[PDB]
RNA sequence: UAGCGGCGAGCGAACGGGGAGCAGCCCAGAGCCUGAAUCAGUGUGUGUGUUAGUGGAAGCGUCUGGAAAGGCGCGCGAUACAGGGUGACAGCCCCGUACACAAAAAUGCACAUGCUGUGAGCUCGAUGAGUAGGGCGGGACACGUGGUAUCCUGUCUGAAUAUGGGGGGACCAUCCUCCAAGGCUAAAUACUCCUGACUGACCGAUAGUGAACCAGUACCGUGAGGGAAAGGCGAAAAGAACCCCGGCGAGGGGAGUGAAAAAGAACCUGAAACCGUGUACGUACAAGCAGUGGGAGCACAGACUGUGUGACUGCGUACCUUUUGUAUAAUGGGUCAGCGACUUAUAUUCUGUAGCAAGGUUAACCGAAUAGGGGAGCCGAAGGGAAACCGAGUCUUAACU
RNA sequence: GCUUGACUGCGAGCGUGACGGCGCGAGCAGGUGCGAAAGCAGGUCAUAGUGAUCCGGUGGUUCUGAAUGGAAGGGCCAUC
């Protein structure tokens, strides 16, 4: 039958123009007053996922 | 031509892996699995996403956003798709006929997307301004 | 599709077993063990045309020496006076007139120890 | 294109495309492979270990008595076991796209002509629903393994037809790659061959 | 997919679209006109099945052979060359097959018709109360109580009643849509203990059913229950009269049958393990994976080389598995024969290959059926953003060098 | 002594990690502090002083809002 989606998976990525899956940085959730402007910044906008865990990313989602 | 000179393209048929048939073959005894591990036993190997146990990216990541089901509902021409409905009016009605955008499909835009020649009359639709720009060359018309 | 291996599988121990004719026992009349003497007399066969060449080199070297003795010179030195005399033949064929043509030989040797010195 | 009638010895245009085209010789083998896989019916079925019908009592306690450790008497490697990946009822029939299945035809029709294995004429009718009649006309022709192609339905030439071996009639709609390649000659009638150059296209 | 979900593992719609099939009615009720349509049972007539059946074409000569259906000649039938038998492979020898016919009787399904019950249409009405909601506890909805709509109810309550009420995913207003608390209803859907016909890139006696055979038997178990093994003479018994050895044996040798009995019922073929008889060569001073390289002699077969044996001699500690590492005194195997393990379906990705190409392809289904229709859909030709939205750009930011 | 640069948006380019991430960073825009000015300041001589995701809480919001207008809920930003 179908395969399935890894659901948690489809809700933290999403696939870009030439393949790729953008991300949202951890470690911007809770606490924030002890951890740095500038790192605070850097970590707030999306990123593409890297080269080694691409594959597990495509396996957990076979449609996108 | 006889049902038995006809022959297949070179490199349409491969051959299908037999394992654990003997040595010769190449995929021997263990069948191309190594030795004794999980990924050798019958049924094994590890689900999507298992990392030995480490806390899976798919779960070490924040999710994000939301889904929009406006989006769902929204749809993008182009300019071939001008010239592809029949007539010289691009209604919703016309470009569903047209087989062009979905059944369910409220809105629309026509984006600078191939060419439009013909001139096409776009009524009730939101316009880039390249492809505005690009109908109003071709000679067409656009209204609200 | 049901594949019955009877003929296929006797003809393949058939043949293997005649390989393994004249062998003591189950070495020749026991799939399983005919099987493993006959490996092991191919690998015997490799290494013994390998030690072929060396045996009769070792043959070979041992006539020549008895023979260049008889005509009071050592086998190395014999060696040594053919080679400076520019001699080419060769030791399979020198042990072969030794044994059978004494005359030749003994010239042979001749000219080694005039070449020597 | 142009055939030659066999009775009138008169021209008959066709289609290059249909009746002209190179012979893709690949395309047609997997048409015609496809078609036998469709025709095979594939009703069969064994017996897993499951289904053989049996208790599932373990035949003998995991130690003590020395022999090897069994647990099934329905175990594949038992006699009278099932079999270890046993048969179900299966459908072979592959998909042929309508362009591919279409150019096989073309193929096999240009070959045809080529090879003067189609041969045209104006009509084949046969007078009475007779054997007699019809093998007597297919020798006059000089036939002998043959498909007749016509046009319109005919009673008389199917009733005839019925028992010769080597010839089958057809209607133009019903022609098929193997058989085309199978019959030693093909006998078109004009209807027919117009007929079929419409469907083609 | 949207959603649900220790937001884990997993579960997983609906709206809308294409098809198959499409049938709508009745009571809460009385006045009128009233046997009025429909439905059910029951007789009768007709048609068409079903349960026995009838007819059903056309070939001889010759050779081989135990036997012709085979070879080689010359003919004939075919709306019949499906299939099965007959001394080897038969269109024409037999049974059938195509095709054309057949029922005293019983009965299925159609109409036609008679009788019985059944009640149509109009006007006026009436419009399902411990119910809908609610509180508490559970359950069902993709929906795990969550912001949770909707459905069911064990418990305690409890309306309005068309000037009315339900729903539209917390909730309110507006708008739209429908009328709960009473019923009936064919089709398309599911299945095969069983009956008939036909088919198979299904098996062919360790296979296929457990069971080709007197099998759910023998046997095992107190019992529920478990549960085998075991097919083949020959074309035809022509199954061996008679004689002989032997215990009025068993078994055998003649005889006879037969194409063949080394086809004799312990019966087609008749492998291997295993056990013998005969012949050649070797072997009783010689130490080990038993072979291999060299190699004398001896025997045989042909005119020296083939074959068989192998004195003596160099080298040489099985195989598998598992291991850093095994001759290992680590595992497994007494041997032989048969069987015994990377499959199948559906999704997805990449590679090859074929088709068409900014297009490609159809799914159910329909179908004088692998044709043709069917483009509902799906993938692609546009991305960016969480989204609104913008768009060859877009997001970030007040703005970006 | 005077102050709040213990700024906000970004950031060429590097370092270090299998990755999650972590680190250094000139310069640009806005707005400030000290200095006469050149200048310096995006915490502390540097290297420890820490905890992913989920699920919630609080505030803001030119996003969304299941007939429509709201609202709930969701998103985004800050934070616990
Ligand atoms: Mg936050
Ligand atoms: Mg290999
Ligand atoms: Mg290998
Ligand atoms: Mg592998
Ligand atoms: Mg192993
Ligand atoms: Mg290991
Ligand atoms: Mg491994
Ligand atoms: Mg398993
Ligand atoms: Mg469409
Ligand atoms: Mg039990
Ligand atoms: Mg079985
Ligand atoms: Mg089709
Ligand atoms: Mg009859
Ligand atoms: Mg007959
Ligand atoms: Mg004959
Ligand atoms: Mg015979
Ligand atoms: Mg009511
Ligand atoms: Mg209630
Ligand atoms: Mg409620
Ligand atoms: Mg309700
Ligand atoms: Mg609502
Ligand atoms: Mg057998
Ligand atoms: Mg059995
Ligand atoms: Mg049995
Ligand atoms: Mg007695
Ligand atoms: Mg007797
Ligand atoms: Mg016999
Ligand atoms: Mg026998
Ligand atoms: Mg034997
Ligand atoms: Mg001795
Ligand atoms: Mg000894
Ligand atoms: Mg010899
Ligand atoms: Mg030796
Ligand atoms: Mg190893
Ligand atoms: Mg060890
Ligand atoms: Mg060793
Ligand atoms: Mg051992
Ligand atoms: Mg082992
Ligand atoms: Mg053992
Ligand atoms: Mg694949
Ligand atoms: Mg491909
Ligand atoms: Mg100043
Ligand atoms: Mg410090
Ligand atoms: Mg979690
Ligand atoms: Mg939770
Ligand atoms: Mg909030
Ligand atoms: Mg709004
Ligand atoms: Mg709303
Ligand atoms: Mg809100």
């Amino acid at each position: 039958p179908k395969i399935k989606t890894v659901r948690g998976a489809a809700k933290r990525f999403k696939k870009t123009g030439k393949g790729g899956f953008k991300h949202k940085h951890a470690n911007l959730r809770h606490i924030l007053t002890k951890k740095a402007t500038k790192r605070k910044r850097h970590l707030r906008p999306k990123a593409m996922v890297s080269k080694g865990d691409l594959g597990l990313v495509i396996a957990c989602l076979p449609y996108a | 031509m006889r049902l038995n000179t006809l022959s297949p393209a070179e490199g349409s048929k491969k051959a299908g892996k037999r394992l654990g048939r003997g040595i010769g073959s190449g995929l021997g005894k263990t069948g191309g699995r190594g030795h004794k591990g999980q990924k050798s036993r019958s049924g094994g190997g590890v689900r999507r996403g298992f990392e030995g146990g480490q806390m899976p990216l798919y779960r070490r990541l924040p999710k994000f956003g939301f889904t929009s089901r406006k989006a769902a509902i929204t749809a993008e021409v182009r300019l071939s798709d001008l010239a592809k409905v029949e007539g010289g009016v691009v209604d919703l009605n016309t470009l569903k006929a047209a087989n062009i955008i979905g059944i369910q499909i409220e809105f629309a835009k026509v984006i600078l997307a191939g060419e439009v020649t013909t001139p096409v009359t776009v009524r009730g639709l939101r316009v880039t301004k390249g492809a505005r720009a690009a109908i109003e060359a071709a000679g067409g018309k656009i209204e609200e | 599709a049901r594949v019955k291996r009877g003929v296929i599988a006797r003809a393949r121990h058939k043949k293997i077993l005649k390989q393994a004719k004249g062998y003591y026992g189950a070495r020749s009349r026991v799939y399983r063990v005919a099987f493993q003497a006959v490996i092991k007399a191919g690998q015997y066969a490799y290494r013994d045309r390998r030690q072929r060449k060396r045996q009769f080199r070792q043959l070979w070297i041992a006539r020549i020496n008895a023979a260049a003795r008889q005509n009071g010179i050592s086998y190395s030195k014999f060696i040594n006076g053919l080679k400076k005399a520019s001699v080419e033949i060769d030791r399979k064929i020198l042990a072969d007139i030794a044994v059978f043509d004494k005359v030749a030989f003994t010239a042979l040797v001749e000219k080694a120890k005039a070449a020597l010195a | 294109m142009e055939l030659v009638l066999k009775d009138a010895q008169s021209a008959l245009t066709v289609s290059e495309t249909t009746f002209g085209r190179d012979f893709n010789e690949a395309l047609v083998h997997q048409v015609v492979v496809a078609y036998a896989a469709g025709a095979r019916q594939g009703t069969r079925a064994q017996k897993t270990r499951a289904e053989v019908t049996g208790s599932g009592k373990k035949p003998w306690r995991q130690k003590g008595t020395g022999r090897a450790r069994s647990g099934s008497i329905k175990s594949p490697i038992w006699r009278s076991g099932g079999v270890t990946f046993a048969a179900r009822p299966q459908d072979h029939s592959q998909k042929v796209n309508k362009k591919m299945y279409r150019g096989a035809l073309k193929s096999i029709l240009s070959e045809l002509v080529r090879q003067d294995r189609l041969i045209v004429v104006e009509k084949f009718s046969v007078e009475a629903p007779k054997t007699k009649l019809l093998a007597q006309k297919l020798k006059d022709m000089a036939l002998e393994d043959v498909l007749i192609i016509t046009g319109e339905l005919d009673e008389n030439l199917f009733l005839a037809a019925r028992n010769l071996h080597k010839v089958d009639v057809r209607d133009a709609t019903g022609i098929d790659p193997v058989s085309l390649i199978a019959f030693d000659k093909v006998v078109m009638t004009a209807d027919a061959v117009k007929q079929v150059e419409e469907m083609l296209a």
